[PDB]
C-alpha cells in the first residue's frame, strides 16, 4: 500500500513521536519571557539580580505571577558584541541597567571619558541596532540614592556642559531621563519604560512584570492584525 | 617589558613565514585546474545525473 | 411593473458598482502583494487574511458579468449567479473565524497557539468553504428565465421558499452577528480590564488603537450587513402576518428595498481593504 | 629604542614577505583558465526540505555516509536527520540553546556542538541504553565557541572567540595544543582532507594555515577588508576559498602561498556566511545574508547559478561527501537539500 | 541493562494469566517491545508487538483476541495478559527490546524468559539442517532459505541471525544480513541475496555452540526458522 516496510514505518513512527516532543517542548518555552540584561560595567545588574529573588551567558530564571522569566546576563562575554547580538533577536524586551551618579566618575584607562558619555553611547548602539528595531527596552536608572549627594556636590555641568536646570535631584533625573529616551530613532516602533531604583527598592519585579505584560499583549494585538 | 616579547614572537613568527619555497603560479594554477578537470566525471552536481541513480528523486 | 423603477437604476446602478468594482480591485491586489510580499507572516490570522481579500477579489471579477442587467443574456446569468453570492457570504465566515482567531488569540493565547495552529486554520478554511459551497449549490441548478434574467419574482415560488429562506438568512448573519459582536466584546472588555490595572498600559495607550479599530470593524459589519437580511426576516414575517400578497406597492417597495440594500451588501468589500489598511499600522 | 627596532624588524619583513610573493605571481589564474570551456546555467531544485526546528538553524554538518545530518537550532534543539527520507533520527535537548556550531564524527557515534558558553558538549550516539548522554564538556576556552570540527573519534579542534583555536582529547578532556597568534575573533575551521593540517578565519580579515601536530602558525593569508566568516579547503588540499563579512569570496593558495581568485559580484554588497566546494572543486557554493546561495564557477569567477529557496538568512551550507546533494540551512527554522 | 520476565507457573486450559516483564537500565519509553514464546522443543514463535508509545499494537493470527499488551511506562513495565488458554501455549516466553530507526540494531536484548505450563499469506522460513557436526577451529556455514525475497527495494535485506546458548536467552548476532551486533566477535559474517541467505562462522570455540535461527522482518507476523543445532 505505502511500499514501506516494518522498519520503515516503527522510523516514521519514530519521527513523529520526536515531533510531538518538540512541539511541546516549544510551547513550553513560548510561554516564558526572555529578558536581556545589559548595561555598562559596575552600573549595578548583580544589585538588579538580586533584588529580583534570584562564564559566558550567564541565565538566571524566576518566577513571578505565574509568569516564567529568563534573563541573560551577556557581561562576562568579552568578544565582539556584533557577532552574537543577532541571537538574541527574538527577546521580548531589553534590561538596560544605567548607574545615575556615574555621570561623575571614570572606569576605564581611558581617563578622559565620562563614562555616562560611555554608557549612552552603548544605549544608542543598542537601541537603534538593526536586529532590535521592534524589541521594547527597559531602562533602569540605578543608585538614585547616592545621585542626591552627588547633586548637592556636583552638578550635571561636568557630565553635560549645556545643563540648564539646577542642582534639585527631580529636575536633573527627569532631564537625564530626557536625555536617554531621546537617542531612540525608532519612536514608531519601539516603547523605552524608565524606572528609578534603589538598593530597597522592592517594585522592580513590579515594574518588570507591568512593562512585560504591556510588551506581550502589544504584541498579539499585532498578530492578530488590529495593532 | 611585555610588550617586547610580543614583538620578539611576531619577529619570529614572520622569520619562520618568510623562507617558504613558493611554486609559481602557473604551476599551482595549472595543477588546480588539471584537478578539476580529471575528476568532473565523478561530479554529479556539476554533470547531473539521471534521475534512476539520484536517491534524493526517488520519492 | 415590478422594474417601474428601471429609469433611475440604470443611472445610478452601473456607475456605483464600477465604482465599487474599480475600488476593490486596487485595494485588494496592492493588500494581496503587500501580504505575499510579507512573508514572514504566516500565522493563522495571515490564512485568513488572505482568503478573504482572495473571496473578495472573485467577487471583483464576479462583478462585472452581472453588471450586465442594469441598462435598457443566455442562462449564463445563473452561474454568475454562484460566483456573486458564494463570495459576500465566503467574506462573512470569514469575518466570523477571523474574530474569533483574534478573541482566542488575546484572551487566551496558550490555546491560540496550542490548538489554533496552521494545520487546524486550513482545515476550518475547507470547512467553511464547502460549508459555502454546499449552501450555494442550489442556486446553480435552477434556470432564470425571461424579460429580465435575473428576475426574483420568475425565481420565486411560495411552495418552499418562505420557511427554507429565514433559515438561510438565519444561518448566514444571525448567528455570524452574534459571534461577532461576542469575540469583539470579550477583546474590548480584557482591554479595559488591562488599561485598569497596568500603569503603564494607560499612558502609552497603546490599546486605544485597538479599541477603535475594534469598534470600526463592528460598526462597517453591522451598517453593510444589517439591512438586507432585516428587510428579508422583515418580508417574512409581513409574509406571514398578511398571508395574501399584493404586487402593486408593497411587494414593488420590497423590490425597492432589497435592490437598495444589495448596495450596501456588496459596498463591503470597498470598506473591507481600508480595515486591512487601517488595522495593521505601518504597512499603510 | 628596542620596540622600534624590533617593529622595524617585522616591517622589513614583512616587506620581503610581499616582494616574494609578488616575485611568483608570473599569471593570474583568469588567464590561465581563458580557453577551458564554462559550466553553463545550473539549475538545482529543493529535492527535500526538513522543518521541526522552531528558531534559527545555526550550523549543520553531513554524516560521512552522505545520508545522516546534524543540525543544531537556538531552540535548544540538536535534530539528526535521515536525509533520505526525513525522518528525525535523533532529538538532543541542549542544556544551553545558545549552540553556533556543532559537527558529526567522521565515524558516526560521536556529535559535538557548542556556542554561547565556552563549553564544547560531546554527546554518545550509539550507547547501549538506547539514550544520547553527553559523553564529554570540554571547557577551558573563554570566548564563545564558533566552529567545531571532529579530527577523530577522539580528538576534535575547536575555535573560540577569544582569538585562539585548540586541540582537545576528548577521553582526558584537556588541550593537547592550543594554537594562538589570531588577533580577531575566530570564525571558522576547515581540516585538510589528510587531516594533518587545518585553516581558520578570524575577524582580522586574515586566514591562517596551522600545522595539526606541532601547533605552529605556517602560512597566513591576508587581502581580505572585513569580517572572514566562513572558509573550507579545496578537495586536494592546495587551495581555500574564504567567505568575508565584505561580499567576497576569496580562493588562496597554498604552495602558491597567494590569493588566487576574488569572487565578487557588484549586485552583492551583503555578507557571506557560508562557503563550501563541490566535489571535484569545479564549484564554490556561497551563502550570503541576502537570503540565497550563489553557486560560482570557481575557475572562472563567473557565476554560475543561483539557489533562492530561504526565506530568510543563510547559515552553515553542507556538501555531501559523494557530491549528490548540497543541505542548506538558515534562519528561518527550515534545511533545504538541492539537487 | 536487564529485562525480568515474571508470572509464569501451572494454569488449567481456559484460564486466565498476565505475564509481567521489568525493565530496568534502558530508555525504555523510547524501545519497542516483542513477546516471543518458544515451545518446549519446537523453537521460537512470535507472539506480539507493542511500540515506542502505545501505537500500534501487532499478534500473530494464532493469538488474535485471546492476548493482550499492556505497556506503562512510567514504571518500566510490560504486560502479556492472556486469556482462555489452551494446550498449545505451554511455552517459555522472552521479553525483546528493539528500537528502529536507520542504523539501528533490533532485536538486540532478550529477557531471561518465563515458564507457562498448561496442563491437559505468509512468509515461510526454512533451515536446511536441524544438526551438523562441529570440531573447534574449522569454518562451518548454515543456511537459511526464504520463501519471499527479503530484498526490499529501498536496498536492505532484512534476515535476522539469532543464538540460542544451551539453557540461555538467545542473543543477537546478525541484523539485516551483513551487519554484526554491538558485542559480536568478528568470526561470524553473513551473506547471500533475494532467498537464500548463509551464515559463515571461522574458528569455532565452546562458545559458538548452540541453536541458529533465522528472521524475516519485511511484514508481521515475523517468523522464524526451525533451528539449525550444532554439537562438538
Ligand atoms: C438571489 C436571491 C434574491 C436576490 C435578488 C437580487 C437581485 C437582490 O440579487 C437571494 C435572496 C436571499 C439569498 C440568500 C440569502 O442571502 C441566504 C443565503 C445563505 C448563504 O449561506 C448562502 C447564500 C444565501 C442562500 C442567499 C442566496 C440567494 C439568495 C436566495
Amino acid at each position: 500500500g505505502c511500499t514501506l516496510s516494518a522498519e520503515d514505518k516503527a522510523a516514521v513512527e519514530r519521527s513523529k513521536m520526536i515531533d510531538r516532543n518538540l512541539r511541546e517542548d516549544g510551547e513550553k518555552a513560548a510561554r516564558e519571557v526572555k529578558l536581556l540584561l545589559l548595561g555598562a560595567g559596575e552600573s549595578g545588574k548583580n544589585t538588579i539580580v538580586k533584588q529580583m529573588k534570584i562564564t559566558g551567558i550567564v541565565e538566571t530564571h524566576f518566577t513571578f505571577k505565574d509568569l516564567h522569566f529568563k534573563m541573560f546576563d551577556v557581561g562576562a562575554q568579552r568578544s565582539e558584541r556584533k557577532k552574537w547580538i543577532h541571537c538574541f533577536e527574538g527577546v521580548t524586551a531589553i534590561i538596560f541597567c544605567v548607574a545615575l551618579s556615574d555621570y561623575d566618575l571614570v572606569l576605564a584607562e581611558d581617563e578622559e571619558m565620562n563614562r555616562m558619555h560611555a554608557s549612552m553611547k552603548l544605549f544608542d548602539s543598542i537601541c537603534n541596532n538593526k536586529w532590535f528595531t521592534d524589541t521594547s527596552i527597559i531602562l533602569f536608572l540605578n543608585k538614585k540614592d547616592l545621585f542626591e549627594e552627588k547633586i548637592k556636590k556636583s552638578p550635571l555641568t561636568i557630565c553635560y556642559p549645556e545643563y540648564a536646570g539646577s542642582n534639585t535631584y527631580e529636575e536633573a533625573a527627569a532631564y537625564i531621563q530626557c536625555q536617554f529616551e531621546d537617542l531612540n530613532k525608532r519612536k514608531d516602533t519601539k516603547e523605552i519604560y524608565t524606572h528609578f531604583t534603589c538598593a530597597t527598592d522592592t517594585k522592580n519585579v513590579q515594574f518588570v512584570f507591568d512593562a512585560v505584560t504591556d510588551v506581550i499583549i502589544k504584541n498579539n494585538l499585532k498578530d492578530c492584525g488590529l495593532f | 617589558t611585555a610588550s617586547i616579547a610580543q614583538a620578539r614572537k611576531l619577529v619570529e613568527q614572520l622569520k619562520m613565514e618568510a623562507n617558504i619555497d613558493r611554486i609559481k603560479v602557473s604551476k599551482a594554477a595549472a595543477d588546480l585546474m588539471a584537478y578539476c578537470e580529471a575528476h568532473a566525471k565523478e561530479d554529479p552536481l556539476l554533470t547531473p545525473v539521471p534521475a534512476s541513480e539520484n536517491p534524493f528523486r526517488e520519492k | 411593473d415590478l422594474y417601474a423603477h428601471h429609469s433611475t437604476a440604470r443611472i445610478v446602478m452601473p456607475l456605483h458598482y464600477s465604482l465599487v468594482f474599480i475600488i476593490g480591485l486596487v485595494g485588494n491586489l496592492l493588500a494581496l502583494v503587500v501580504i505575499v510580499q510579507n512573508r514572514k507572516k504566516i500565522n493563522s490570522t495571515t490564512l485568513y487574511s488572505t482568503n478573504l481579500v482572495i473571496s473578495d477579489i472573485l467577487f471583483t471579477t464576479a462583478l462585472p458579468t452581472r453588471i450586465a442587467y442594469y441598462a435598457m443574456g443566455d442562462a449564463l446569468c445563473r452561474i454568475t449567479a454562484l460566483v456573486f453570492y458564494i463570495n459576500t457570504y465566503a467574506g462573512v465566515n470569514f469575518m466570523t473565524c477571523l474574530s474569533i482567531d483574534r478573541f482566542i488569540a488575546v484572551v487566551h493565547p496558550l490555546r491560540y497557539n496550542k490548538i489554533k495552529r496552521i494545520e487546524h486554520a486550513k482545515g476550518v478554511c475547507i470547512f467553511v468553504w464547502i460549508l459555502v459551497f454546499a449552501q450555494t449549490l442550489p442556486l446553480l441548478i435552477n434556470p432564470m428565465s425571461k424579460i429580465t434574467c435575473m428576475e426574483y419574482p420568475n425565481f420565486e415560488e411560495t411552495k418552499s421558499l418562505p420557511w427554507i429562506l429565514l433559515g438561510a438568512c438565519f444561518i448566514g448573519y444571525v448567528l455570524p452577528l452574534i459571534i461577532i459582536l461576542i469575540c469583539y466584546s470579550q477583546i474590548c472588555c480584557k482591554l479595559f480590564r488591562t488599561a485598569k490595572q497596568n500603569p503603564l498600559t494607560e499612558k502609552s495607550g497603546v490599546n486605544k488603537k485597538a479599541l477603535n479599530t475594534i469598534i470600526l470593524i463592528i460598526v462597517v459589519f453591522v451598517l453593510c450587513f444589517t439591512p438586507y437580511h432585516v428587510a428579508i426576516i422583515q418580508h417574512m414575517i409581513k409574509k406571514l402576518r398578511f398571508s395574501n400578497f399584493l404586487e402593486c406597492s408593497q411587494r414593488h417597495s420590497f423590490q425597492i428595498s432589497l435592490h437598495f440594500t444589495v448596495c450596501l451588501m456588496n459596498f463591503n468589500c470597498c470598506m473591507d481593504p481600508f480595515i486591512y489598511f487601517f488595522a495593521c499600522k505601518g504597512y499603510k | 629604542s628596542e620596540l622600534d627596532q624590533l617593529r622595524q624588524e617585522a616591517e622589513q619583513l614583512k616587506n620581503q614577505i610581499r616582494d616574494a610573493r609578488k616575485a611568483c605571481a608570473d599569471a593570474t589564474l583568469s588567464q590561465i583558465t581563458n580557453n577551458i570551456d564554462p559550466v553553463g546555467r545550473i539549475q538545482m531544485r529543493t529535492r527535500r526540505t526538513l522543518r521541526g526546528h522552531l528558531a534559527k538553524i545555526y550550523a549543520m554538518h553531513w554524516g560521512t555516509d552522505s545520508r545522516l545530518l546534524v543540525s543544531a537550532s537556538q531552540d535548544g534543539k540538536l535534530i539528526i536527520w535521515d536525509s533520505y527520507t526525513t525522518n528525525k533520527v535523533h532529538a538532543i535537548p541542549l542544556r544551553s540553546s545558545w549552540v553556533m556550531t556543532c559537527a558529526y564524527a567522521p565515524s558516526g557515534n560521536y556529535v559535538a556542538c557548542g556556542g554561547l558558553d565556552n563549553i564544547c558538549s560531546i554527546y554518545n550516539l550509539k550507547t547501549r541504553e538506547g539514550n544520547v548522554r553527553v559523553s564529554r564538556e570540554l571547557a577551558g576556552h573563554t570566548g564563545y565557541l564558533s566552529c567545531c570540527r571532529f579530527l577523530d573519534d577522539n580528538q576534535i579542534v575547536t575555535s573560540s572567540g577569544d582569538t585562539t583555536c585548540a586541540l582537545w582529547d576528548i577521553e582526558t578532556g584537556q588541550q593537547t595544543t592550543t594554537f594562538t597568534g589570531h588577533t580577531g575573533d575566530v570564525m571558522s575551521l576547515s581540516l585538510a582532507p589528510d587531516t594533518r593540517l587545518f585553516v581558520s578565519g578570524a575577524c582580522d580579515a586574515s586566514a591562517k594555515l596551522w600545522d595539526v601536530r606541532e601547533g605552529m602558525c605556517r602560512q597566513t593569508f591576508t587581502g581580505h577588508e572585513s569580517d572572514i566568516n566562513a572558509i573550507c579547503f579545496f578537495p586536494n588540499g592546495n587551495a581555500f576559498a574564504t567567505g568575508s563579512d565584505d561580499a567576497t569570496c576569496r580562493l588562496f593558495d597554498l604552495r602558491a602561498d597567494q590569493e588566487l581568485m576574488t569572487y565578487s559580484h557588484d549586485n552583492i554588497i551583503c555578507g557571506i556566511t557560508s562557503v563550501s566546494f563541490s566535489k571535484s572543486g569545479r564549484l564554490l557554493l556561497a551563502g550570503y545574508d541576502d537570503f540565497n546561495c550563489n553557486v560560482w564557477d570557481a575557475l572562472k569567477a563567473d557565476r554560475a547559478g543561483v539557489l533562492a529557496g530561504h526565506d530568510n538568512r543563510v547559515s552553515c551550507l553542507g556538501v555531501t561527501d559523494d557530491g549528490m546533494a548540497v543541505a542548506t540551512g538558515s534562519w528561518d527554522s527550515f534545511l533545504k537539500i538541492w539537487n | 541493562v536487564q529485562l525480568v520476565e515474571s508470572g509464569g507457573g501451572l494454569v488449567q486450559p481456559g484460564g486466565s494469566r498476565k505475564l509481567s516483564c521489568s525493565a530496568s537500565g534502558f530508555a525504555f519509553s523510547s524501545f519497542g517491545m516483542h513477546w516471543v514464546r518458544q515451545a518446549p522443543e519446537k523453537g521460537l514463535e512470535w507472539v506480539a508487538y507493542i511500540s515506542s508509545g502505545s501505537g500500534t499494537i501487532y499478534y500473530a493470527d494464532t493469538v488474535k483476541g485471546r492476548f493482550t499488551i499492556s505497556r506503562d511506562d512510567p514504571k518500566n513495565t510490560l504486560f502479556l495478559q492472556m486469556t482462555s488458554l489452551r494446550s498449545e501455549d505451554t511455552a517459555m516466553y522472552y521479553c525483546v527490546r528493539s528500537i528502529y530507526y536507520y542504523g539501528s540494531s533490533p532485536f538486540d536484548f532478550w529477557g531471561q524468559g518465563t515458564t507457562l505450563t498448561v496442563s491437559s499469506s505468509d512468509i515461510v522460513m526454512t533451515q536446511a539442517t536441524s544438526s551438523v557436526p562441529v570440531t573447534p577451529g574449522e569454518s562451518v556455514s548454515i543456511s537459511c532459505r526464504s520463501s519471499k525475497s527479503l530484498l526490499h527495494s529501498n536496498g536492505n535485506t532484512y534476515l535476522y541471525w539469532f543464538l540460542q546458548r544451551p539453557g540461555q536467552s538467545p542473543q543477537l548476532l546478525i541484523y539485516r544480513m551483513s551487519n554484526l551486533a554491538s558485542g559480536v566477535p568478528d568470526r561470524f559474517s553473513g551473506s547471500g541475496s533475494g532467498t537464500a541467505f548463509t551464515l559463515t562462522i571461522s574458528r569455532l570455540e565452546a562458545e559458538d555452540v548452540g541453536v541458529y535461527y533465522c528472521m524475516q522482518h519485511l511484514e508481521y507476523p515475523l517468523t522464524f526458522g526451525a533451528g539449525t543445532k550444532l554439537e562438538l
